[PDB]
């Protein structure tokens, strides 16, 4: 397993945006065309560029080479390199990808104020109470949390939000580990949390345990080669 | 561009621009390209509910994100 995280302390220039745009296909960059918002196409650009720089590397092609799919529910994926699963996940100014040889999930999530009612009507009656026991100092960190988790779950899986949030219950416990209560029956997955960035939850999906310590930051340039 | 045609049109209109904070949206913008994402898909479901009474499920606003699109399903049910 790897995970790559790109900070954005600066947008791109237009110099690196249309350089980015030289890599990918041309629906993805009529796709990029259509953000009403600049960060949204330039979160979507990186996110396809990260994963085309990294697979790139490890198989030995060209960045251009890559062609992508996605299946039923939109999960991305590479047909000529199945045994190269992977997964992005972006937000503000984090893009942020994961790697490996079996199916994976992440996602990233800035935090901003928010009522339980998300929680009270999607999350399953567990997490609901376990965030209500959270003080007030804690409630929102500990929403984005379970929302992170939850979600790196579904995009693992791959069915994203076609599936239920109430169907299965995610945990984070004192200690730091998180906890998932599956009809298992379903394969072995693991959930871990990183704290990258005070300002935002971000969460981990994978079939085994071998989670690596802390991500790798890739740059600007790193990317542009 | 295509402004609201109705008032179901003209109220997810609403509800669509109170929840991306922009100004102005047509009923064929696609929600995701126009600053949705997961976490404001929910809030715009939960608001749907609250308006209208209507269960949206999140598969149905993904599969066609549209304004035109999610008013015909709220309005027939
Ligand atoms: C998957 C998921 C929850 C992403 O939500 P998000 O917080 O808005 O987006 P994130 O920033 O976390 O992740 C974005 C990336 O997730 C990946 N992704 C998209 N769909 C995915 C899926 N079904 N499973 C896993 N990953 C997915 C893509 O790489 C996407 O990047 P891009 O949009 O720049 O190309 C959400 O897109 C989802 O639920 N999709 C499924 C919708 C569905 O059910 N469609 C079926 C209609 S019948
Ligand atoms: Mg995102
Ligand atoms: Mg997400």
């Amino acid at each position: 397993m790897k995970i790559y995280g790109i900070y954005m302390d600066r947008p791109l220039s237009q110099e690196e945006n249309e350089r980015f745009m030289t890599f990918i296909s041309p629906e993805k960059r009529e796709k990029c065309r259509r953000f009403y918002h600049k960060e949204d196409a330039h979160r979507t650009l990186l996110g396809d560029v990260l994963v085309r720089s990294v697979i790139s590397r490890q198989y030995q092609l060209d960045k251009s080479d890559i062609r992508f799919s996605t299946q039923e529910y939109g999960k991305p994926c590479i047909p000529d390199l199945p045994d190269a699963h992977f997964n992005i996940s972006h937000s503000g100014r984090w893009v942020i990808g994961a790697f490996d040889s079996q199916p994976i999930g992440i996602d990233i999530e800035k935090t901003k104020p928010i009522s339980l009612e998300i929680a009270k009507r999607f999350f399953s009656k567990t997490e609901y109470s376990d965030l209500l026991a959270k003080d007030k100092d804690e409630q929102t960190d500990y929403f984005y949390h379970l929302w992170s988790m939850k979600e790196s779950f579904i995009k693992q899986e791959g069915k994203g939000l076609s599936l239920p949030l109430d169907s299965f219950s995610v945990r984070l416990h004192q200690d730091g580990q998180v906890s998932i209560e599956l009809p298992d029956s379903h394969s072995p997955c693991y959930i871990k949390t990183y704290e990258v960035d005070p300002g935002y939850k971000m969460a981990v999906c994978a079939a085994h345990p071998d989670f690596p310590e802390d991500i790798t930051m890739v740059s600007y340039e790193e990317l542009l080669r | 561009y295509v402004a609201p045609t109705n008032a179901v049109e003209s109220k997810l209109a609403e509800i669509w621009e109170r929840v991306l904070g922009v100004s102005g949206i047509g009923i064929l913008d696609n929600f995701f390209q126009i600053g949705g994402h997961a976490l404001k898909a929910m809030a715009v479901a939960a608001q749907v509910h609250r308006e209208y009474q209507v269960e949206l499920p999140l598969k149905v606003l993904f599969a066609q994100p549209t304004i035109k699109a999610l008013a015909q399903y709220v309005a027939t049910r």
